[PDB]
RNA sequence: GCUUGACUGCGAGCGUGACGGCGCGAGCAGGUGCGAAAGCAGGUCAUAGUGAUCCGGUGGUUCUGAAUGGAAGGGCCAUC
RNA sequence: UAGCGGCGAGCGAACGGGGAGCAGCCCAGAGCCUGAAUCAGUGUGUGUGUUAGUGGAAGCGUCUGGAAAGGCGCGCGAUACAGGGUGACAGCCCCGUACACAAAAAUGCACAUGCUGUGAGCUCGAUGAGUAGGGCGGGACACGUGGUAUCCUGUCUGAAUAUGGGGGGACCAUCCUCCAAGGCUAAAUACUCCUGACUGACCGAUAGUGAACCAGUACCGUGAGGGAAAGGCGAAAAGAACCCCGGCGAGGGGAGUGAAAAAGAACCUGAAACCGUGUACGUACAAGCAGUGGGAGCACGCUUAGGCGUGUGACUGCGUACCUUUUGUAUAAUGGGUCAGCGACUUAUAUUCUGUAGCAAGGUUAACCGAAUAGGGGAGCCGAAGGGAAACCGAGUCUUAACU
């Protein structure tokens, strides 16, 4: 029972290969140099599915404190009175309203003033 | 091949109805008067082997 | 039922381990071997009763005894082996004809083992204190 | 347990224990295993770095030429070398303990009774030695793949089954396990199940 | 002062050890010393003062004893 | 196992039992009767085997296709459906196969028989001496000098004579058993350079022989010796007439053959590393494992818009390869130029445990026989009894004079 290993040697490379289409000189084409390429590629992956949801928050943590400001307030105070007032809008749909509807923000802004006075 | 026994071992252990093995004490073949009567008397009768040798002592009996 | 359709029983077939085949596997690299050492090596580890190098037990500790010859041509019978024989007529070749003790055997004895329960007749065998007691009761004889 | 024979309309008074018993799947299975076993030949071999041809000569000096150390021009690592486990003629047969056999051909015989795959027949034979008769008696019978199980062994019905790939012919005596299960139906004569009765106790 | 308990067989129960081991022990049987008696004594206030196994020597022994009776040799107990 | 054993590492019987096979004779000498049993050499005859061989059943239509053995329809042979070949996969086309046969000549083995040589049967004898034994040194016995029997003998010695001698594991007695110092002998047993037939859960060109091939070659070495690489066009060469560029080149473009030249001889398939030509997008103010998360723009598809696929990736957050070895490695420690193929926990026998199956106070047979994976074979082995060094006793036993 002597077993020749080519075919399943070839679709395991290939299947690595195929992985590392864009990268650059060996990466893409030297099995081993891509085999570690695309490892490097899925452990970056992994950390940025948690990091994307830091990124993305510090974002719009930045722009309501823009907008915010815009109308009078820095963002610290302006989240405690939205806490105060029972508005539980969060900071994705707030950065948008202060980007779409500068109005609706400012109408936000004077329920926060509203729940501080 | 057939394992072959540990000739020395066997000698100086024999397995008991429980799957033990009994062997003599050391210390009673010479340097004999400086030694206690009751300290010779205990090592007298036959004792069984500890939990840490049974390992050891089946290794060097296959067939006991 | 067809030569496609027959399996083992659960269990009856267990898969041998393989080692060095990956990570994934759980007995890649060193096999379950460990790092270095005599153990980790090929024929390497240590023999039966080796201790390091410390006077081993089986060296530690005396001998004892003699064999006798006389034990090995000595034989011991069961109340259930009296009722085995061809005849009723328990003898060193009725034992020996029954397959009950071995051809070289010399001496038997007829001990309190299982249970007798025909009347037979017991002959040039010593009997214990018990089995003479079970063989009389079942209405059997013991003679020289 | 009785037996109903195909056009005879007759019964024969079989053992439960032989023809009724349930079907031991995992004691059936064993016995298969062996006998497929049993029927292999074990004659290979490959060479060892022992057994390569070429001499004990260490390829280059163990120190100062930048090469890996080389010992044998037949190591298994080398192109050419020996093999690291090399096969030698081995028997692959099995024991089967005497009692897992006839348990098995028990609970066989008794699966083709109640998966109606056993035929019962006075008598199974042919004139001639001649394959046509065998194939016409077959077509009236509506057989097509079958082992055919007589009582003591008959040379024409033997020599009329050989070019006939989906037929087998056996005496009682020489029944095996295999073909028990190997072909769609099984018929049997009424010597054989009398014969298979007193081997199988 | 008198003496040989520096006793022989054992030992509930413990301590301390990876183990081989080492230690403490009341009580039981036999026999003994001292004391009027209750009692005490299985060495020394205690904790060092030591050498496993193998091989071999000596004495003892309801064990074994290669055809059988012996014997040699072996075992067991004491000891070197 | 019993033993042997720096009683270490190891070494390792026999008695007895089950089987295969079985066969017994001659000389140590003379007489009586004489070529009487056997064996070898060898003429002839027959049987049979080998070394060439002979015969050996039964299919056609249609479809696809370059080609039919394939699909479909209907037949037929089979003691032959083992296998191979034939333009794709054939019981019926070809060679075979089952079965039935054959030798002028040489030869093997049997018996029958001729011849030369050898001697059968009977009676009365005879009965292996530098030998057995011993001292010394060694060796062989499972047995290492041990309490060491038995065997061989280099050296020195040295009996008895069947009213005798050897052995029964120191040695002695008793008893049992055998008869050394002369020789022969088939079978069951071991093996494979070679011949023929067949077979394989053996390999399939880095495998299998070193060698599929003009290989023990080429090549290396003074020599002994060492020792490769290297298979595939197509069904058939139909292996490319003829024309053109070119050096009466190499190489190429046409033509033609062919089913195909997406088979052209470096020839089936034709991977990967590696190197080009073309297009899309990005890139000449920009610093690091080269990705990943966000993301504009461009290109190209969608959907009959829908802020969506695909390629690219300005700009931006984070981010020092993998293996190994280590307390700890981006480490300026190790290993790897890259790719493809190969390359390392196996196998046999013991042994124990777990799972699983059978049978169960029983379970199971080994060699071998075989009716050959059956059945026979229970020789054995493990278990239902232990305790004690043992004798021995025994559901107990040992310890001790005896155990609370
Ligand atoms: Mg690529
Ligand atoms: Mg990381
Ligand atoms: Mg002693
Ligand atoms: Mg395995
Ligand atoms: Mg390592
Ligand atoms: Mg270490
Ligand atoms: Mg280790
Ligand atoms: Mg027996
Ligand atoms: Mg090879
Ligand atoms: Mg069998
Ligand atoms: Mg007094
Ligand atoms: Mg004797
Ligand atoms: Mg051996
Ligand atoms: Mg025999
Ligand atoms: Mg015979
Ligand atoms: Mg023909
Ligand atoms: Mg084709
Ligand atoms: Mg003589
Ligand atoms: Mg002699
Ligand atoms: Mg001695
Ligand atoms: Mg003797
Ligand atoms: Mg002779
Ligand atoms: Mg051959
Ligand atoms: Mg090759
Ligand atoms: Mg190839
Ligand atoms: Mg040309
Ligand atoms: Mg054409
Ligand atoms: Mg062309
Ligand atoms: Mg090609
Ligand atoms: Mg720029
Ligand atoms: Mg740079
Ligand atoms: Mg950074
Ligand atoms: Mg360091
Ligand atoms: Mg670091
Ligand atoms: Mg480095
Ligand atoms: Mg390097």
């Amino acid at each position: 029972a002597r077993v020749k290993r080519g075919v399943i040697a070839r679709a395991r490379h290939k299947k690595i290969l195929k992985q590392a289409k864009g990268y650059y000189g060996a990466r893409s084409r030297v099995y081993r140099v891509a085999f570690q390429a695309v490892i490097k590629a899925g452990q970056y992956a992994y950390r940025d599915r948690r990091q994307r949801k830091r990124q993305f928050r510090q974002l719009w943590i930045a722009r309501i404190n823009a907008a915010a400001r815009q109308n009078g307030i820095s963002y610290s105070k302006f989240i405690n009175g939205l806490k105060k007032a029972s508005v539980e809008i969060d900071r994705k749909i707030l950065a948008d309203i202060a980007v779409f509807d500068k109005v609706a923000f400012t109408a936000l802004v004077e329920k926060a003033k509203a729940a501080l006075a | 091949p057939k394992i072959k026994t540990v000739r020395g071992a066997a000698k100086r252990f024999k397995k008991t109805g429980k799957g033990g093995f009994k062997h003599k004490h050391a210390n009673l073949r010479h340097i004999l008067t400086k030694k206690a009567t009751k300290r010779k008397r205990h090592l007298r009768p036959k004792a069984m082997v500890s939990k840490g040798d049974l390992g050891l002592v089946i290794a060097c009996l296959p067939y006991a | 039922m067809r030569l496609n359709t027959l399996s083992p029983a659960e269990g009856s077939k267990k898969a041998g381990k393989r080692l060095g085949r990956g990570i994934g596997s759980g007995l890649g690299k060193t096999g379950g071997r460990g790092h270095k050492g005599q153990k980790s090596r090929s024929g390497g580890g240590v023999r039966r009763g080796f201790e390091g190098g410390q006077m081993p037990l089986y060296r530690r500790l005396p001998k004892f005894g003699f064999t006798s010859r006389k034990a090995a041509i000595t034989a011991e019978i069961r109340l259930s082996d009296l009722a085995k024989v061809e005849g009723g007529v328990v003898d060193l070749n009725t034992l020996k004809a029954a397959n009950i003790i071995g051809i070289q055997i010399e001496f038997a004895k007829v001990i309190l083992a299982g249970e007798v329960t025909t009347p037979v007749t017991v002959r040039g065998l010593r009997v214990t204190k018990g089995a003479r007691a079970a063989i009389e009761a079942a209405g059997g004889k013991i003679e020289e | 347990m009785e037996l109903v024979l195909k056009d005879a309309q007759s019964a024969l008074t079989v053992s439960e224990t032989t023809f009724g018993r349930d079907f031991n799947e995992a004691l059936v299975h064993q016995v298969v295993v062996a006998y497929a076993a049993g029927a292999r030949q074990g004659t290979r071999a490959q060479k060892t770095r022992a057994e390569v041809t070429g001499s004990g000569k260490k390829p280059w000096r163990q120190k100062g030429t930048g090469r890996a150390r080389s010992g044998s021009i037949k190591s298994p690592i080398w192109r050419s070398g020996g093999v690291t486990f090399a096969a030698r003629p081995q028997d692959h047969s099995q024991k089967v303990n005497k009692k897992m056999y006839r348990g098995a051909l028990k609970s066989i015989l008794s699966e083709l009774v109640r998966q109606d795959r056993l035929i019962v027949v006075e008598k199974f034979s042919v004139e001639a030695p001649k394959t046509k008769l065998l194939a016409q008696k077959l077509k009236d019978m509506a057989l097509e793949d079958v082992l055919i199980i007589t009582g003591e062994l008959d040379e024409n019905l033997f020599l009329a089954a050989r070019n006939l790939h989906k037929v087998d012919v056996r005496d009682a005596t020489g029944i095996d396990p295999v073909s028990l299960i190997a072909f769609d139906k099984v018929v049997m004569t009424a010597d054989a199940v009398k014969q298979v009765e007193e081997m199988l106790a």
